[PDB]
């Protein structure tokens, strides 16, 4: 019925597309037992989420380069802030883990126990981080617009929507840091080489991606 | 019983000769979900038509002006003299303010059929628009839609296909000859077997680039030939 | 005159992780578990002496020629 | 004739593919298609395979690559060709002008072998003896003659 | 194997003639091995997969015999330049035999694409096979409606696969098969003869050809083991 | 995957498992510390 990552094999009986996009690819079964694919169903999206954000980023930043506005590389980004502002990066990297501590810890035990974080310890807060779904909190704090409280059609879309673009999001990902150890030049100093020649600029033209050409 | 475009071929089971110029003809079944269909129709109808003011504005343009070289004629330079040098940027605003808003009506019918009928600003006016994609009315001003309208679609169809082969072949022919349709139509009524296809094929004759006003174009051949 | 030939089974085993839980599953003694260390050596020396675990001699061969 | 780092590592390569086939081939013919017992008791078809087959064409396979790999490589080897100079086995393969000169048998090509005058073949198909003066070891020409033979 | 046409070929046993019914395509009872016996068969030594295997190699070998001639002949009457008159073996396929620089692309970028075409190619005809029918329903931009086969594998038919519906009689249809299997066949062992012949003498295959007819005594196999 | 995780349970799997890691962790430290001898 629903389309397949392998068209004509048939889904395995523990996908059941229920999940968004869901297409049966799970060759290994590593999602067979319940409890574990909800585990995997959040992992892959803070996973595609952050992808996302990373993608987002190291592509305007770099528009910024060519533009000539000034921006680094995204493998030059690190250096050239802690560099320039004059900051020590082992404090950087402690309030990181401090603030990204707290917030994880909570989205931790939410897991384990749904609805624990909305019993008012926290500030007061009873409501915003009660949780809607497996890995998708709702609330009038990471929802302000409440797209996830309108339409149920609707919300049901985006789902779809978001784990697409965060699946695209994470393979791109793996191509900047691939096209980077192949080529050591940024995204769209690639993708404007490409233009340029496609038919003799190219992976297979790298002399690196594959040796034996 | 309508001729089929091959002997002794059965047509698809969604081909009952209910369109014009109708041979049954669809070897990747495209039109097999009915939806899919009614969009193809409308693409084939704008190629249909396009096409045919393509190939009549080649063949018109080459009659009155034979230099121009119509492949060559976007150029800004070869504009007739009131627009020679136009600045093309300010050419393009007005194909797409007005092209934009024309594509979108007719967008908007085959959406919701029958909604876009009704001018927007003079209340009153309105178009038949008997069947999707034939609006009738002030597009028909002599009235030619009454009568045997299925014999007339049948041959804009039919005409149509034909200038869409014949446009193309246009095209085809300035890349690998460089010389328009008549031009090269004269070339081989000279030496018709030392000038023909077997020769010319070889070669591609577009430049790599071409500079607009300080804007780089890329251009290409629809196969690698020789540059 | 019988025919030299390919003959084979299709399917004969199914391929489950379900055996790699259950330690001893080939023998009948060993199958119920341990009770005493004795069944850990057990278990290691009789791995492989397939002509004990049936006595079928096509289930034999089968496990020689793919071991 | 391995001359070089890059065909040590070929082969290493070449050796997980087949340890990968071995594996499969293990789980093919135990969970997949599994051979009968009629199959297994057929020790006249078995040996035919394994004496022509196995051992004879695996004899034969060595030769060719002996005749047309080792052999060209050691003599230039023992001549004292630097390694990085010696011509590719694959070069020596291609071009026959190459063998001719260490070898000049073979400027007449395979027709000795179909006429039977294979005592064209005695400068490469060699029956000396003993141990090569330069290496100490037997002659590769002594030992394409023997796996020939075998 | 017994040349030409005839009920048995020389190699045809008693014991062949068990499960060889003449069901098959070209079934003149050749199977000295007997790898297509039914009884106790598995993996892929079966009818199913040995007789589709069969067809699928005589339909690549059919390309690849009058592939690897046509720049030959066609280069020797001078319709293609004498630029792509080269032999099979010298395109670039062996780049050590020979390689030719001209191409739109380096032969691994052609290769990259030759690789992602031939995945969607060969792995949707695999699936049909393990599963009759199942590329004709999940949805392929429209096309699964000519991707639902016929029920035998090899033979998928459909709008496409067979355009003009030839053979529509079952007897018409058998004919059809058994002339596929032997041009098959006869472009099998042609392949073989120029790899070997390749080999051999280092020729093309048209060039091995008109030597053999120029002196065919000093120009023949035996001759070539010594130059 | 339930049976897999089973499998891994095994004495001899957790055994090569633990041991893997505690003999890493040994040898990091000597990496990082080398030649201890005394607490100091
Ligand atoms: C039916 C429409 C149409 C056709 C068939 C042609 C055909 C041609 N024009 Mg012409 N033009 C057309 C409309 C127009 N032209 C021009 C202005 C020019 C100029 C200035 C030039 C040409 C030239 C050419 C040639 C281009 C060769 C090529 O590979 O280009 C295709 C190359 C491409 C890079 C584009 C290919 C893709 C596609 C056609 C464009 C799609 C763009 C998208 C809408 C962008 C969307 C962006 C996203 C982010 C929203 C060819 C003879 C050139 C010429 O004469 O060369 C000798 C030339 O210099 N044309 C204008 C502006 C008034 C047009 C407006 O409609
Ligand atoms: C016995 C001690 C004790 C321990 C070990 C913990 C441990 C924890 N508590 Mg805590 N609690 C403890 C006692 C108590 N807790 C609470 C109430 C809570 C709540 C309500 C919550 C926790 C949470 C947590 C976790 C925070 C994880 C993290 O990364 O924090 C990172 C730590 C910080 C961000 C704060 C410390 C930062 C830094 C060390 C001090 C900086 C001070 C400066 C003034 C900073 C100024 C900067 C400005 C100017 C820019 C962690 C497991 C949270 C959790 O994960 O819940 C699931 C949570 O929500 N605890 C109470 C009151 C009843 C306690 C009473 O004894
Ligand atoms: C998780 C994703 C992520 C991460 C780790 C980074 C990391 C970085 N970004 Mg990027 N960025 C991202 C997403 C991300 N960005 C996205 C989604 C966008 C919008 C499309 C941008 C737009 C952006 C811009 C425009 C700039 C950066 C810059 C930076 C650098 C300094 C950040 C700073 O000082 O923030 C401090 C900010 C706050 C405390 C307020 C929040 C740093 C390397 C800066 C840079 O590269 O400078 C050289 C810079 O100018 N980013
Ligand atoms: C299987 C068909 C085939 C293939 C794969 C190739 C491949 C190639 N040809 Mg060749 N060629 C062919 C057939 C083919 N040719 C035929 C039949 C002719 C006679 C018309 C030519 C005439 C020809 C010329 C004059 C040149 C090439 C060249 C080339 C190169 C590509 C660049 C180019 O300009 O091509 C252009 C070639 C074509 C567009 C031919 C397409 C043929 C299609 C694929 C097959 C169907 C044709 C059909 C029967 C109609 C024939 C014409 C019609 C009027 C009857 C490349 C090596 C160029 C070269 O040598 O570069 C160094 C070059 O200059 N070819
Ligand atoms: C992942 C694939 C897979 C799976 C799930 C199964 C599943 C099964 N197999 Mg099959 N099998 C496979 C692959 C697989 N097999 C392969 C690749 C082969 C070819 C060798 C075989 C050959 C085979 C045979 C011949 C038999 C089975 C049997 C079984 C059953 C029990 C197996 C068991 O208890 O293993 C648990 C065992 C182990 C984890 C030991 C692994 C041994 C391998 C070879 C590694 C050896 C390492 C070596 C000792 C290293 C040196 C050690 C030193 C450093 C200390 C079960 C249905 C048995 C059966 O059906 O009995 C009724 C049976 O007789 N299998
Ligand atoms: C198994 C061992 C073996 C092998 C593989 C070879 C191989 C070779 N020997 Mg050697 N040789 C051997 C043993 C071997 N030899 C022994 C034991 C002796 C001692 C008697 C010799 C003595 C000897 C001499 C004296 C010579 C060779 C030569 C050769 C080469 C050419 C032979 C020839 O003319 O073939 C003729 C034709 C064939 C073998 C048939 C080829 C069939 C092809 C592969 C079919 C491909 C079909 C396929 C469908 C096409 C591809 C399609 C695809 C791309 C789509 C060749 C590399 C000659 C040479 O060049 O030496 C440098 C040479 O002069 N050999
Ligand atoms: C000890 C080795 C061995 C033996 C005795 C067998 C025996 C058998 N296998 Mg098994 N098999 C083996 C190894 C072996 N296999 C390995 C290593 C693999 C993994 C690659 C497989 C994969 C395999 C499959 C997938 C299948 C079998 C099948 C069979 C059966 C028929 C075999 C046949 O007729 O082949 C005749 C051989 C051919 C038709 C192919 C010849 C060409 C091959 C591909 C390459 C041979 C290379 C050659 C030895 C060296 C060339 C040198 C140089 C020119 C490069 C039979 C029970 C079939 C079965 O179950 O039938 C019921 C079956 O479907 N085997
Ligand atoms: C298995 C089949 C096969 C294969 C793999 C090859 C492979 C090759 N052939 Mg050979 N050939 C074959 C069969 C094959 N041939 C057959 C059966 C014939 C006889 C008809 C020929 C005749 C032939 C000739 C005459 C020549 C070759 C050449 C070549 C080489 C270049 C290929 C090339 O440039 O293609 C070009 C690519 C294409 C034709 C495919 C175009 C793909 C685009 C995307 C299609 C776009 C379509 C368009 C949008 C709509 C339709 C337009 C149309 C109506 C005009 C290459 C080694 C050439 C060579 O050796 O050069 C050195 C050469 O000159 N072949
Ligand atoms: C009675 C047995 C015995 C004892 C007491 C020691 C003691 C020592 N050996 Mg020796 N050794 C032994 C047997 C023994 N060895 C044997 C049998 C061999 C042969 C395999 C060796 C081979 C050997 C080598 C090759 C080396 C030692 C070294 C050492 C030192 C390791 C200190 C260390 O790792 O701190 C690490 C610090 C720790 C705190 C480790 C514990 C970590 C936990 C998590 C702490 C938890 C705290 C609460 C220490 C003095 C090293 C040395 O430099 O000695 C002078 C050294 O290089 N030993
Ligand atoms: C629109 C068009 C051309 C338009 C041209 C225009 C406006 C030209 C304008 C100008 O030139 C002038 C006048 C003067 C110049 O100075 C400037 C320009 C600007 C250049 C052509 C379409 C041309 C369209 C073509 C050729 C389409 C062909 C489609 C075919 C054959 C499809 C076949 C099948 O799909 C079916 C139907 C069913 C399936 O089952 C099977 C298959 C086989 C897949």
């Amino acid at each position: 019925v629903r389309p397949v990552w392998f068209p004509g094999n048939p889904p395995p009986a523990h996908l059941d597309g229920s999940l968004a996009g869901d297409y049966g690819f799970d060759p290994l079964f590593l999602g067979q037992e319940p409890q574990t694919l909800k585990w995997y169903v959040q992992a892959e999206l803070v996973h595609g989420r952050f992808a996302m954000l990373g993608a987002a980023g190291i592509i305007l930043t770099s528009i910024g380069a060519k533009v000539g506005l000034g921006f680094p590389e995204w493998y030059d980004a690190g250096k050239v802030v802690v560099e320039k502002n004059n900051i020590d990066f082992p404090t950087l990297m402690v309030i990181q883990f401090y603030l990204m501590g707290w917030a994880e810890t909570k989205r931790w035990y939410d897991f384990k126990n749904p609805g624990s974080q909305a019993d008012g310890s926290f500030l007061g807060f009873t409501e915003e981080f009660k949780g809607l779904e497996n890995g998708y909190p709702g609330g009038r704090f990471f929802d302000p617009m409440g797209l996830s409280r309108g339409d149920a059609a609707k919300y049901q879309e985006y789902k779809q929507k978001e784990v697409k673009n965060g699946r695209l999001a994470m393979i791109a990902c793996l191509g900047f840091a691939a096209q980077y150890a192949a080529t050591g030049k940024g995204p769209l100093d690639n993708l404007a080489d490409h233009l340029a020649d496609p038919n003799h600029v190219n992976f297979a033209t790298n002399g690196v991606s594959i040796p034996i050409a | 019983d309508r001729k089929l475009w091959a002997p002794g071929v059965v047509a698809p089971e969604y081909l009952k000769g209910d369109l014009a110029g109708d041979y049954g003809w669809d070897p990747l079944g495209l039109g097999a979900d009915p939806t899919a269909l009614k969009w193809y129709r409308q693409s084939e109808l704008q190629h249909a038509r396009w096409a045919m003011l393509g190939v009549a504005g080649v063949l018109v343009q080459e009659i009155v002006k034979p230099d121009v070289y119509f492949y060559e004629a976007g150029l800004p330079q070869n504009l007739p003299e009131p627009f020679t040098n136009i600045n093309m940027g300010g050419l393009l605003a007005w194909e797409f303010i007005l092209m934009h808003w024309v594509e979108v009506r007719r967008w908007q019918d085959y959406k919701n059929f029958g909604s876009v009928n009704e001018d927007p600003i003079f209340k009153g006016n309105k178009v038949p628009n008997p069947e999707m994609g034939y609006p009738g009315g002030i597009f028909d001003p002599f009235g030619f839609s009454k009568g045997n309208l299925k014999e007339l679609q049948t041959k804009e169809i039919k005409n149509g296909r034909l200038a869409m082969i014949a446009y193309m072949a246009f095209i085809l022919q300035a890349q690998a000859t460089g010389k328009g349709p008549l031009a090269a139509l004269s070339a081989h009524l000279s030496n018709p077997f030392g000038n023909n296809i077997l020769k010319n094929i070889g070669t591609c004759t577009v430049p790599h680039s071409v500079d607009v006003q300080g804007l780089t174009i890329p251009l290409t051949c629809l196969w690698p030939g020789s540059q | 005159a019988k025919k030299v030939k390919i003959a084979v089974d299709r399917n004969p085993v199914e391929t489950s992780f379900e055996k790699w839980a259950k330690p001893g599953h080939f023998s009948r003694t060993l199958s119920k578990g341990p009770n005493t260390t004795t069944w850990i050596w057990n278990l290691h020396a009789d791995a492989h002496d397939f002509d004990s675990h049936t006595s079928d001699l096509e289930e034999i061969s089968r496990k020689v020629f793919s071991a | 004739g391995i001359t070089s780092e890059l065909q040590l590592y070929t082969t290493a390569i070449g050796g997980l593919v087949m340890a990968a086939a071995m594996f499969f081939a293990g789980w093919f013919h135990y969970h997949k298609a599994a051979p009968k017992l009629e199959w297994f008791q057929n020790v006249e078809s078995m040996l035919n395979h394994h004496l022509g087959g196995l051992l004879g064409l695996g004899s034969l396979a060595w030769a060719g690559h002996q005749i047309h790999v080792s052999l060209p490589v050691n003599k230039l080897l023992d001549a004292g060709v630097d390694p990085k100079e010696i011509p590719l086995p694959h070069d020596l393969l291609l071009n026959r002008a190459i063998m001719a000169d260490l070898y000049p048998s073979f400027a007449k090509g395979i027709a000795p072998f179909f006429t039977l005058n294979w005592s064209e073949y005695s400068d490469f198909l060699t029956f000396k003896g003993g141990l090569n003066p330069v290496t100490g070891g037997l002659w590769l020409s002594d030992t394409a003659h023997h796996h020939v033979a075998i | 194997v017994d040349r030409s046409k005839d009920q048995l070929y020389v190699g045809a046993s008693q014991s062949s003639l068990a499960y060889l019914d003449g069901s098959l395509p070209g079934d003149f009872g050749f199977d000295p091995l007997g790898l297509l016996d039914p009884v106790n068969s598995g993996g892929f030594i079966e009818p199913k997969w040995l007789q589709y295997s069969e067809v699928i190699h005589a339909r690549w070998a059919m390309l690849g015999a009058a592939g690897c001639i046509a720049p030959e002949v066609l280069g020797a009457a001078g319709l293609i330049p004498d630029a792509t008159n080269i032999k099979w073996f010298e395109s670039g396929v062996i780049p050590p035999a020979g390689s030719y620089n001209g191409y739109w692309a380096d032969p691994y970028t052609i290769f990259f694409v030759e690789i992602v075409a031939m995945q969607f190619a060969e792995l949707r005809r695999l699936q049909d096979f393990r599963y009759p029918g199942s590329m004709g329903q999940q949805y392929f931009l429209g096309l699964e409606a000519i991707f639902k086969g016929s029920g035998d594998a090899a033979y998928p038919g459909g709008p496409f696969f067979n355009l003009f519906n030839l053979g529509k009689t079952e007897a018409a249809m058998k004919e059809l098969k058994l002339k596929e299997i032997k041009n098959g066949r006869l472009a099998m062992l042609a392949m073989l003869g120029y790899g070997a012949q390749a080999v051999m003498t280092g020729k093309g295959p048209f060039q091995n050809l008109v030597e053999h007819l120029a002196d065919p005594v000093n120009n023949n196999i035996l001759t070539n083991f010594a130059g | 995957m339930k049976d897999f995780t089973t499998y891994l349970s095994t004495a001899p799997v957790i055994a090569t498992i633990w041991f893997t890691f505690t003999a890493g962790l040994l040898i990091e430290i000597n990496r990082y510390f080398p030649d201890p001898l005394v607490f100091s």
